[PDB]
C-alpha cells in the first residue's frame, strides 16, 4: 500500500517536472535529452532490479548526473535538485 | 493544470526519492 502523510516523491518530482517544463518551455531538445536519460535509467533499473545482480546496467547514477550536468551549465540548480533525489546510501 | 511526462517520468523520479536513504 501507499501512503499519504508527508509525501516526498509526489511533491519533489511534481514540481521538478513543472519547473522544468516551464522553465525550457522553449527548448525542447534539452528537455527531451533529459527525459530521455531517466527513460533509459529507468528501464535499466527495473530490469537490473529484477535480474538481481548478474546484469550489467547501462546508465548508472554517475552516468545520469554526467550527462544531466552537461545538458545545462549555467543552470546547476536542476543538478542539485536532482541530487536531492539521487537515492542515499 | 499539470500534464506529466505521460510515460513513466513519476516512476523514475519516486525510484531515486523512495529508493533514498533505503534499504
Amino acid at each position: 500500500s501507499l501512503q499519504n502523510n508527508q509525501p516526498v516523491e509526489f511533491n519533489h518530482a511534481i514540481n521538478y517536472v513543472n519547473k522544468i517544463k516551464n522553465r525550457f518551455q522553449g527548448q525542447p531538445d534539452i528537455y527531451k535529452a533529459f527525459l530521455e536519460i531517466l527513460h533509459t535509467y529507468q528501464k535499466e533499473q527495473r530490469n537490473a532490479k529484477e535480474a538481481g545482480g548478474n546484469y550489467t546496467p547501462a546508465l548508472t547514477e554517475q552516468e545520469v548526473y554526467a550527462q544531466v550536468a552537461r545538458l545545462f551549465k549555467n543552470q546547476e540548480d536542476l543538478l542539485s535538485e536532482f541530487g536531492q533525489f539521487l537515492p542515499d546510501a | 493544470d499539470f500534464t506529466p511526462m505521460d510515460s513513466s517520468a513519476v516512476y523514475v523520479l519516486s525510484s531515486m526519492a523512495r529508493q533514498r536513504r533505503a534499504s
